[PDB]
């Protein structure tokens, strides 16, 4: 019966079905574009069909004629209120509408406020521009020429930076992390060494909901109230309050429904800006939301690193060190998502699942003609590009050796008696258990027989395909927080949440996150239940409303999970704390005498006697014991001691169709360790998204541009997206490591499947190539691309 | 502008429409049938997918005046007096959606996919299911989902 | 700078201009029947034609047949929910829809939904129903004699209600207080005894807006949202949560902007309990808005008390006690609004502003076929009845003794010296000082000059007109609060507040009670601004969504400023107490090393070193001082340990016209005294409605039923209310005793202008005829009744 | 059957079809969404639904809107000019002539007439004046206080 209880609960563990499903599986779901106001106008905007120029002349006398438009403003009617220019997550400054030239092509040069979404497209075409070219920056090391073109002229004169001193006027900073002295000194005394130069390409998150806003400033109130595409609503409405001077309070920013962020949703778009400001021009709603091809054009992108990494180590392959050096191309303007003390993210996680003595890491941001981003699409700040580095490098390494992949990383992995890990970059790992999942996951796939089967056909010099064996170890580091080290724009990197029993039993909770589809109402209501014995489908949670929701970083990195998770379960435990005062009080037995059981508080000995949850509540709310407040509700702000270390372990096999390139995933094993899960269902929906985001990163995805800079594939046309049918099947697997720390030893894990699978597709094709010397293909794994290369090598036909 | 009528959800429309004007956005706009969403131009994602005349087509490459005496059905006719179609039924057992903004295109997919073909393979499925994009699922619980309203469909 | 800064707050004692006008000037505030929802239906109510009879039939048909009608429901269809009779405030049933017999006349039959309100409105006519008349009852004295017909058939049998044993089956309850044994000792011998029996007729507190709701249960998500005309919405949750099955957390009830409601809408009605029934059936949101006439003849009236009153004193005028007995008519269900262990509400708080040593009331409720009610418009839980029965008798001791009637009060006020005072029925005063405030009146108005006047008039036997002064001194007992004494439901009647700093500074705040035009939205901001030091303009307070603000009882008796001031108070000083430590760490000092300045901590001896509330603000989500979450913000639910007991003084002067017999007001002074003053501005405006409502009930307002007990005149057709050519010119005054337990000492008193006012105009016409023996004359006061006066009297023309 | 309508509301034309009985209040309120208009009474005594009707004083829920093909309506929403508040609203906000807002619009509405049919009214006048107007919550007094000032303000 006690075990009957507790599963009636479906909290913590439980695979039980989502509370969100039914209004989206009935189209009454709300997204920003299903919003309609009284009086909402529609805003459209004239993009720059040019890299880089100066702008002549803007022609708005054609597009306000026509009947329907009720404005047109430019870069000048932002002037007056300091908004032609906005402040970035990064410390720089991004241009709203394009003032005296364009920094890349698509860029936004005016907007148009119409009747509908129809004629404010006809007015845009109405729009006409002219404009004086300029010699476009596509290559991040042409940007750092002497003779190279001046980007930012608006940052003439200035030799320093929000990151420190700058060498160039397209140098934007240079950050390092480990100790130089020591790892220099290993590499000039290491036995056995490797080097590897490798580009991550720069990529678009394209969440399938495009960005967009109905932003409506009520001149009767006072107040704005704007719906949103945000991934972090309540910094939006700090920064929105100081940018237009309307005071916070009287600022109500509202994320609903979300089709999708993936990072493309945390930061402040020029949409989002000019609608508010059209919006408080007109008295009325203003409505904005974009399509595909500005999604990918100019929302924030991730990766474009390009890496040269280093690796010492000892003949029977134990690493010695570690040294990275990047070129890191963040677009004209640096908006790149990120705690504000590290505009490289976490790359210093660079030492991966090894126990490396000695390390360095430097990188090198730079300004081109192109849009702004860089931090997006589950990279967890930067440690896409850093386990991509790592893991690249120790499959040189065991290439160099002729040691088995595997073997080298067993022999280099940190043992699960050195945590808690302090790594030569700093970081204290909570827990692993590397070995444990690495042998579960090759016997799983039988590796053994994998590696002979490989072999056989490399033996035969006419096998017409060419089998390869991708194997990534890796470990994530998410859950920014300390707000010692960890904050955006000022605020530290904690999260909160708030929860109130009603006098019959039930409950409601807001958090400082919001979900974008990872299941928060849902989850978050199971940890909740197992903390106060409440069934968890009666637990109300809710998320988005800076007006109502407690105040949080939002979701982004995987914090929810490790940040806002543990302050659901302190909130909640606060609560527990103050009903078993009142258990007591109404048991007339001290709270000693007393134990919780599922849903219940027992007097020790003696099980008839009592009191639910319920019954604690109703007498909250009836008549608070002597010393008490009347109520049953908690708030808590969490903030974290360190990040949470998830791991994982994948492998793929892939064959490559020798006569035309294709490659073909034949199978793919994921394993996930993220401590404590609280829905293995929710758990498993976010793997295969990972996995298939990482599929698509590493076998199709990129962002080409010409000469002239334009953006080629900038639509579905050309953008890769896999269907049912190019997605393979994916096999998942796990372990249980709790995070120490953490109140539920709940670590995060939605971006461990793209982060580790991205390496992994790289991998098993680079490691079809091995026998005959290849050390390394960039992505993407295009066909066209792996043709060329079998071309090169003598493998094709 | 074209007078036209447009059997949608069952029920008669009779509606006034500027001759661009996509079908998405009379069903979003005039209608506020606001479960079928755009997720492109290009007519690749199918977020927009909605059953005309028998067959799934993608109203955002389908004008609203073509549909002068057409049978319209979206996501929101698809539930019967408040009992979810199997369809949408296998979606939600089997976690076949998470920001559900991909959803209301899948089901309307799935509903008519069923009807063509009651016991699909799964390599049919992928197949069969190859007009919509989703950027959450990775699409394998969408084919148990759709596995799971083949079987509830004939039993 | 520091008395400039105080002044820019805007805070506590400021007559600063109300945050609600902007939108209801421009018509843009957001009551029940301004909302439109998808799919929305109306519902209008098929009402019984007769007083009392058993119901034959009723046809449904012919409406149902009818186009845009969609259903026609009945008792029938409620009974399966167990929803034809609800709960009320006064532990009794009531009927929702009239199921074998109706009680009262226009009471609920039947409900028809339809496309509007005009096709219901026909629907209702086309519903015909088919009665079997019993004889009425009307006369609560009738109701008890042995032959009375059995009108509640429903609790036949039972021998106790939730108030004790039952006598007869029209008794609801018997309910005394006080010393009775010692009382009529005193009696038995006191040298001076009076006795006068008065009725306190039966009249409505008619709110300009009527009752109504929006209930729209939602199919999909499984919860309901119902916008309604509620004075406490979050015990409607709560009753309404428990009678449906419906789980509290997924249901919402929002009382919006009401436009007033003076008692009127403390309880729930049949129409809302339909509205949500129906909403639940056709899955759909239903609108319900009653029309003034069934206002008037269904919702809660006010008084009809039939009271014996008696004083026992020495000849000096020193009362030795006070003897009370009172019929209570109740009508068919006891839905008297009360805690639940007050039948009679605070009626023993009849000793009034005097030291009577022994005392005892004893009131009997009785039904009869009439609308349910009893405590609203301004009374205070029966407080109007108990100062009008005792300021009537202080009046008719002071004829008999021929004593003057200001002089005889002077002598039996309780002393300032006396507080806090504990009197013969329990009650502890808090504090007081009311020779003072009378003294003030007096000169004020030059009282002995107008008893010269008056002496002149009455010598000439010509004088075309009759003067009299009316002179009362009232104690009121507000803030019903201390759990274990009173509760609404079960639920302690305490109150909350929830206040969150944002990070620039301003705030949200949300309380348990809720508006109906009193000005919380601007008051409680003026509290908040004081304790903080931030302006009250910034500080946006909302209520009545039981979705966002802290549980509490809503505002009625009073209650805001005593019981849910007090929670705000605490709240901010919460958030005051954390702001300090916070300064002190920035400051780099001991905490009391700080000294408050209005709006900044500074270091004591150092002017230059501080920190104001906004620096503070930011260092809370900057980073939180070790030991201390992140964020500002507190909770706190306030058990009041007292009432508050405000008083005044007030006196009015009367010309009465011989030939006619119309009264006219020459003068009102009204002093009153509520403690610490928030807003006097605000005070001002309450004071003029309350006496404005005084002269409605005391000269024109009544409730008359014929012999087959149809209501009569139960529309503006009769029924009085004074437009701005009858309503005199209101003089106020006022002094400060503050409550000694009250966290800034602030009383309420809202309803203190329309308990006091009531007693003066009676008092003042009585005083008129007291020359030739007149000792009380019945309200209301209206030309006719005052000419039937001067014609018995031989003082006609 | 509906009647095809076009009447001026706030210098705007509202084209709508509505049948015969359609009291101007509802067509106001529940045709245009013009809810600043209310409804306190079945009667025609409370005035909380007076707006302007082609230059005089009207209580619209006793008025067709059917009888206002072509009239020129003036509601609450439309007093004030480009965001300034009319003298009429200012007056009642500054003197504190309203409590819980429900005679709000129709007292405006009524005092926008009043003064240009009286431009300096005595506070007999005023109360006289302003006598088809119900109020519950003010006690009248502010109200003669802030049609005072409305009526000082338009003077200078
Ligand atoms: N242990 C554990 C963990 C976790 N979980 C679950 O799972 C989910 C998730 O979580 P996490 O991991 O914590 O995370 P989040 O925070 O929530 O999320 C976020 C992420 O998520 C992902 N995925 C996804 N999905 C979806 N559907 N949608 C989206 O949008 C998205 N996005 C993406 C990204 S990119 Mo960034 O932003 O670049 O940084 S970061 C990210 C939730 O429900 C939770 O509860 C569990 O169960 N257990
Ligand atoms: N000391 C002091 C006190 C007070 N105050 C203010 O004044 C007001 C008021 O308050 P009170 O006194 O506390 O009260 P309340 O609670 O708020 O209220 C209630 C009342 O209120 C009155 N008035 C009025 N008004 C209006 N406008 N509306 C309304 O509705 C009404 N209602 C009525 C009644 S009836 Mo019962 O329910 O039969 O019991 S109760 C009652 C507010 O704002 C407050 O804050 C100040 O300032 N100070
Ligand atoms: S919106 Fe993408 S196919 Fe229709
Ligand atoms: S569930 Fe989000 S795109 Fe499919
Ligand atoms: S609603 Fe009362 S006069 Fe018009
Ligand atoms: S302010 Fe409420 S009726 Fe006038």
């Amino acid at each position: 019966d006690a075990e009957a209880r507790e599963l009636a609960l479906a909290g913590m563990g439980a695979s039980r079905l989502r509370k969100e499903d039914a209004r989206f599986i009935q189209g009454k779901g709300n997204y920003v574009d299903d919003i309609k106001m009284p009086g909402m106008l529609h805003m459209d905007i004239v993009r720059a069909p040019i890299a880089h120029g100066r702008i002549k002349k803007i022609h708005k006398d054609a597009a306000l004629a026509m009947p329907g438009v009720h404005a047109v403003l430019t870069a000048e009617d932002l002037k007056p209120l300091k908004l032609h220019w906005m402040p970035t997550l990064a410390g720089d400054v991004a241009a709203v509408l394009a003032d005296e030239k364009v920094h890349f092509q698509m860029q936004e040069v005016a907007i148009v406020i119409a009747d509908d979404r129809y004629i404010a497209a006809d007015a845009v075409e109405a729009v006409k521009v002219e404009y004086d070219e300029l010699p476009v920056v596509i290559d991040p090391i042409d940007a750092l020429k002497p003779d190279a073109p001046v980007l930012r002229e608006d940052l003439a004169g200035k030799t320093s930076g929000a990151h420190g001193p700058r060498e160039h006027h397209n140098h934007i900073f240079t950050w390092g992390a480990g100790d130089k002295a020591a790892t220099d000194a290993v590499f000039a005394n290491a036995p056995v060494t490797v080097s590897q130069h490798m580009y991550y390409p720069r990529v678009h998150p394209c969440p399938l909901e495009t960005c967009g806003c109905v932003a409506s400033f009520d001149p009767i109130k006072g107040d704005l109230t704007t719906y949103i595409t945000s991934q972090a609503p309540h910094v939006v409405r700090t920064v929105v309050s100081m940018l237009s001077g309307i005071p916070e309070s009287k600022v109500r920013i509202v994320s609903p429904d979300i089709g999708g962020g993936f990072g493309n949703k945390v930061g402040i778009y020029p949409g989002y800006v000019c609608a508010i400001v059209a919006s408080i021009v007109l008295g009325r709603p203003v409505k904005w939301v974009e399509d595909r091809v500005e999604n990918i054009s100019t929302t924030a992108f991730a990766r474009d690193y390009h890496m040269d990494g280093e690796l010492a180590a000892t003949p029977d392959g134990k690493i010695l060190g570690l040294r990275v050096n990047v070129v890191a191309d963040h677009g004209a303007f640096d908006a790149c998502a990120d705690p504000t003390k590290f505009p490289a993210g976490l790359f210093h996680i660079c030492s991966g699942s090894y126990d490396i003595p000695r390390a360095h890491c430097s990188v090198k941001g730079v300004y081109t003609n192109k849009a702004p981003g860089g931090v997006a699409y589950r990279c967890s700040f930067r440690v896409t590009e850093a386990v991509y580095l790592i893991e690249r490098m120790v499959d040189v390494l065991a290439q160099k050796l002729n040691m088995d992949k595997a073997e080298i990383r067993a022999k280099n992995f940190i043992r699960k008696e050195q945590f808690p890990y302090t790594t030569q970059f700093g970081f204290e790992y909570d827990s692993g258990d590397y070995h444990t999942a690495l042998k579960k996951v090759l016997d799983a796939v039988d590796y053994p027989a994998l590696r002979a089967e490989q072999a056989a056909r490399r033996a035969d010099p006419n096998s017409p395909t060419l089998m390869g064996i991708g194997l990534v170890t890796f470990t994530e580091v998410v859950g920014a927080g300390p707000s010692k080290m960890c904050d955006i724009l000022g605020v530290g990197m904690f999260d909160s949440c708030e929860i109130r029993i009603h006098p019959t039993g039930s409950a409601i909770a807001r958090m400082g996150t919001i979900t974008q589809g990872q299941g928060h109402q849902t989850t978050y209501a199971q940890i909740i239940a197992t903390e106060l014995g409440i069934p968890s489908e009666v637990i109300q949670v809710e998320e988005g409303d800076t007006s109502t929701a407690p105040y949080g970083l939002g979701t982004y990195g995987s914090r929810s999970t490790p940040v806002a998770g543990a302050a659901i379960a302190l909130a909640a435990r606060k609560i527990h704390a103050k009903a078993r005062k009142i258990a007591a009080h109404m048991l007339e037995v001290n709270e000693n005498d007393l134990d919780w059981e599922v849903d219940r508080f027992k007097v020790k000995g003696d099980d008839s006697k009592f009191k639910t949850m319920a019954d604690i509540a109703w007498q909250a709310y009836h008549q608070p014991p002597a010393g008490l407040e009347p109520g049953l509700e908690a708030v808590h702000y969490y903030d974290p001691p360190n990040f949470t270390y998830p791991f994982g372990i994948y492998l793929c096999v892939v064959d490559i169709d020798r006569a035309t390139g294709e490659t073909k995933v034949r199978r793919f094993y994921a394993l996930d360790d993220c401590g404590t899960r609280i829905n293995p269902m929710i758990i498993e929906g976010q793997i295969h998204g990972g996995l298939t985001e990482g599929y698509a990163v590493a076998m199709g995805q990129q962002m080409p541009f010409d000469a002239q800079g334009n953006l080629l594939g900038n639509t579905l046309m050309d953008y890769f997206l896999p269907t049912a049918v190019e997605t393979p099947h994916w096999e998942t697997d796990h372990t249980v490591t709790p995070s120490p720390h953490h109140p539920i030893g709940a670590k995060g894990v939605a971006e461990s499947p793209h982060v580790g699978s991205i390496p992994t597709f790289t991998a098993a094709v680079v490691d079809a190539f091995a026998h005959v010397g290849v050390t390394h293909l960039d992505m993407p794994h295009t066909s066209y691309r792996v043709w060329k290369s079998l071309k090169e090598h003598n493998l094709a036909l | 502008k074209k007078i036209i009528t447009v059997n949608v959800n069952g029920k008669a429309q009779e509606k006034a429409v500027e001759p661009r004007t996509l079908l998405i956005h009379f069903l979003r706009e005039e209608l506020n049938l606001t479960g079928a969403h755009i997720g492109c131009e290009t007519s690749h994602c199918g977020a927009c997918t909605v059953d005309i005349d028998g067959r799934s087509v993608k109203s955002c490459t389908h004008l609203a005046v073509q549909c002068d005496g057409s049978e319209v059905l979206t996501v929101e006719g698809l539930a019967n007096k408040g009992v979810l179609h199997a369809v949408q039924e296998g979606f939600y057992k089997e976690h076949g959606l998470q920001c559900g903004f991909c959803t209301p295109g899948m089901l309307m997919r799935a509903y008519r996919f069923l009807q063509e073909n009651p016991n699909p393979t799964e390599a049919e499925i992928r197949m069969g299911m190859t007009g919509n994009l989703c950027r959450c699922t990775g699409y394998q619980n969408i084919v148990k989902a759709v596995q799971y309203a083949a079987r509830k469909l004939q039993e």
